[PDB]
């Protein structure tokens, strides 16, 4: 099982910063629905 | 400055737990696919013998 | 209620008393400053000049590392180098004991383990494992075991210097050879087993099996004389090592197949039985394993007695062992003789856990086959 | 972590290790969530006092869970591995034999040693009745060990002496359908 | 650090107020202990009566005698001090 | 309603203080204003010196003239009212 | 649902008061005797 | 009127969603994380 | 009245520390149990695949 079944998968690398920023914004904003706030936040973040 | 530790804790939880879960799910999926492949070979051989 | 009233009025007088002064606290007094002031204060107080201050601050830190938030703030403030430096002090053994306990509390969370690894804390714990004291050794074993829960710590243990797992196994064998201290040996062996479960274990296995020659040592530590948790740890370590084919060959060469079968019976605590039958399921892949299971006086009878719907992991381990053994030509006749047929049929019929149901179907098909064309799996 | 208010006289000194004792006691209370905290605390502190002075109550709780008034049983257990169980039975001298039988079974190595211990404990002088031994064996029954179903019970009863009569150890070892168990 | 929102005292006495506030925040946990430490320490040296309020959410209305008053932040605590 | 955690005054004076505080609470939405209102009304009601602190998080150590002190809650807000 | 029992703070308060009043040399048997006596 | 650290509310359903979120990322391991994340969250909103 | 303050501060401190320690210990032990449950399934399926 050393390498035949274990496929190396690792964090994309720049995901921690995005996730931490999103967590800060979700905590500070305190919205009624998390999905809507996440959608609008990421849409604005993209452009 | 005060919300930073809560962010750090929750983010650590999410990252490590998600990574562990994805690795283990993938590993079991690979092993079970291998076993299914061998079973498929065996079934094909059975069908050939029945045909003869 | 005159007496009650005079007591109440007298107490009210003693309340508003104009207390003289907050007399100054001694130097050996620790306290938590309001809110965040405590975490910077602690990392200062951990490096003060007086010893008793440092010890009582170690106790305060052990208090301060419980909640995840206080853990994060205390490890960001720079606690770990102070704790490991205090651990490396050899003048007073008590401080080493409290420091090892504090590190055990520290290493519970991910960030604690990563910062312990980065600051060369694992090396400090490995050095402390040979401390002539007694309690500190148990605390260090516990801290290492709790740190080894993460794969990154396991990898850092794999390659830290030249030999780390090797002298660990050497110390376990040394302490079991002289005296009967079983807690330390069991803790070390379960720590070794947790190391073998690292995702890329090729280095961890290679080191152990090649240089340490672990298999004969475990075979010697499997005898029914030793305390049962020691046998459990040794059996689990053998089951983890036996993934390599060389491990299978050497395990059967030194024996150890009768000894694992000696642990299979429906009159034994579940964990030991589960570990022994898992190790047997691993070993019986090789030919010599199958004929050593058939050669043992009471092997297959015990293996079929173990089968029971409850005690689920034990049941599936026994099922895999039966499937492995029944590939031998003669073994089938024994298994059908010992009633493995109806037992496995009931296990397959009445169970709902999918993995054990699949093991049951495979075991049934494996026990009734005499020709190379293989019938469709039951169900 | 010392606790020292600004205005507290030296006449009140906190003994060392009080914080740790209350630490542990509070943790156990939070874990267990009892309904009667007063007797719970009494039992807890008696337990720890006995344990430090010189493992009755952990084993007692495990046996009570395995079995599936209790204060008296716990007290009897805490004031006493076959001699201690026999002494507890004698101090009981009588939900009071099933507990002792289960505590003897759980500590037993195999079924033969379990039967020997049952003969030793259920009655002195080296022999007991034949319906009492049958009932004690049926106490295990389902969910404790296989091969103890009602059919085997009836077979062993038939192979044993009459109900009123006494069954010794040798008279049970050679009985039909009981040799396969050993 | 000391963000002195409103002070009516001399420089040295303000600096001693900030130092006493620092020691109180370092040595004691609960609020009233810090308040009592500040008040008693300024009773000991400066002038015999003092009044202190330590908190996070409050704004007083006092009658202080001139040349003695402070209302400043240390860490995350508001400390209000005045003689009367 | 109103709970008197600590009192050192006559029943009439405490009742008047509670009434003053509740009367203030229907006019002023900023807390300094409540402090000012209470301080004026006890200033004119009684001997002119007074002091009042209002908030939801504070701890104090005040030397107060005997027979004059109170510390009580209205709704969720604590009020400390005393005389030097 | 891991909470402190609704009645526990007062019980621990009383126990602390008594243990600080008496100043024993064995807290365990002190608790045993105290709780047994209060039980009756 | 938040004035203390503990006042911050952590929703019950937060961490679970976040974990599911990171799941999808670590399944795809993309490079345009912001665009895919916006698409995924908008999908979840429009379906819920 | 001389023992009131020490009593109140000590009682609350002990209760809070105990509750926090209990929650953290339960979470860690439970995570260890989940890891052990995955580790055993993995090994069993590894043995089956090796046999095939």
């Amino acid at each position: 099982m050393s390498s035949t079944y274990q496929k190396p998968i690792t964090i994309p690398g720049d995901f921690p910063a995005i996730l931490k920023a999103f967590t800060r914004e979700i905590l500070r904003a305190q919205p009624s629905n998390i999905y809507e706030f996440g959608a609008r936040y990421f849409s604005g973040l993209q452009g | 400055f005060e919300v930073e530790p809560i962010l750090e804790v929750l983010v650590g939880k999410v990252l490590e737990q998600g990574l562990m879960e994805v690795l283990e799910e993938e590993e079991l999926a690979a092993m079970r696919a291998h076993q299914e492949h061998f079973e498929q070979i065996r079934n094909a051989e059975l069908v050939a013998t029945q045909r003869m | 209620d005159s007496q009650a009233r005079i007591q109440a009025n007298l107490r009210h007088i003693q309340a508003f008393e104009a207390k003289p002064n907050p007399k100054a606290l001694p130097e050996t007094a620790v306290t938590r400053g309001f809110e965040k002031v405590a975490f910077p204060k602690l990392v200062r107080e951990l490096t003060c000049d007086n010893a008793v201050v440092r010890k009582k601050s170690l106790l305060a830190a052990r208090e301060l590392l419980s909640s995840p938030v206080n853990h994060v703030q205390c490890v960001a403030a720079g606690a770990t180098p102070a704790i490991v430096a205090l651990l490396q002090d050899q003048t007073d053994d008590e401080t080493r004991y409290y420091a090892a306990g504090t590190l055990k509390l520290l290493a519970a969370k991910e960030v604690g383990a990563r910062d312990l690894a980065q600051h060369s804390g694992l090396d400090a714990l490995a050095a402390a494992l040979e401390d002539p004291s007694e309690g500190v050794r148990d605390e260090a074993y516990g801290a290492l075991i709790e740190a080894a829960r993460f794969d990154s710590t396991r990898r850092a243990l794999e390659a830290c210097g030249s030999g780390a797992v090797l002298p660990r196994l050497m110390e376990l064998a040394l302490l079991e050879a002289q005296g009967g201290a079983a807690g330390r040996a069991q803790q070390g062996l379960v720590l070794l087993f947790t190391c073998t479960q690292a995702r890329h274990n090729a280095g961890i296995l290679s080191q152990l099996v090649d240089v340490a020659q672990a298999i004969p040592h475990l075979a010697g530590l499997l005898k029914p004389e030793l305390p049962m948790p020691v046998r459990h740890a040794a059996a689990e370590l053998l089951g983890a090592l036996a993934t390599r084919e060389d491990a299978k060959i050497q395990a059967v060469q030194v024996g150890a197949v009768p000894l694992l079968l000696l642990a299979a019976s429906p009159s034994v605590p579940v964990p030991f039985a589960t570990s022994a039958v898992a190790a047997l399921g691993a070993i019986t892949i090789r030919r010599e394993g199958k004929y050593a299971a058939l050669e043992s006086p009471g092997g297959l009878a015990g293996l079929v007695s173990v089968l029971d719907p409850c005690h689920e992991q034990l049941c599936i381990n026994a099922m895999t062992a039966v499937s492995n053994v029944a590939e031998a030509p003669e073994a089938r006749a024994i298994l059908v003789a010992s009633g493995a047929g109806p037992k496995l049929q009931h296990i397959f019929e009445t169970a709902t856990v999918e993995v054990v149901k699949r093991a049951a179907a495979q075991a049934i098909r494996q026990c009734r086959f005499k020709h190379l064309p293989y019938e469709v799996l039951p169900g | 972590m010392d606790v020292e208010p600004i205005f507290c006289a030296e006449q009140i000194v906190i003994p060392h290790n009080l914080a740790d004792i209350l630490k542990a006691y509070t943790k156990e209370v939070i874990r267990r969530q009892p309904t009667d905290l007063i007797a719970f605390s009494a039992k807890y502190f008696t337990n720890l006092a006995n344990v430090a002075s010189g493992a009755p109550a952990k084993e007692q709780l495990r046996q009570v869970y395995t079995r599936g008034t209790l204060t008296e049983s716990q007290v009897t257990g805490l004031c006493q591995a076959d001699a201690v169980v026999a002494k507890v039975m004698e101090v009981g001298a009588f939900d009071l034999s099933k507990f002792v039988f289960l505590c003897l079974a759980m500590s037993c190595e195999d079924f033969n040693r379990v039967c020997m211990g049952v003969f030793d404990v259920f009655s002195d002088n080296g022999s007991l009745p034949a319906q009492d031994l049958l009932t004690l064996i049926a106490h295990l029954g389902p969910d404790m060990d296989p091969e103890v179903t009602p059919a085997f019970l009836d077979a062993v009863a038939a192979e044993l002496p009459a109900g009123g009569g006494a069954v010794t150890y040798m008279e049970l070892c050679e009985a039909p359908s009981l040799k396969p168990k050993l | 650090k000391a963000v002195i929102k409103n002070a009516d005292m001399s420089e040295e006495m303000q600096a001693d107020a900030v130092d006493c506030a620092t020691q109180a925040l370092e040595k004691y946990n609960i609020e009233k202990d810090i308040a009592a430490y500040i008040k008693k320490e300024f009773d000991r040296k400066h002038n015999p009566t003092w009044h202190c309020i330590v908190g996070r959410n409050f704004g007083s209305y006092v009658t202080h005698e001139t040349k003695h008053f402070i209302y400043f932040y240390l860490g995350q605590v508001a400390i209000l001090l005045f003689k009367s």
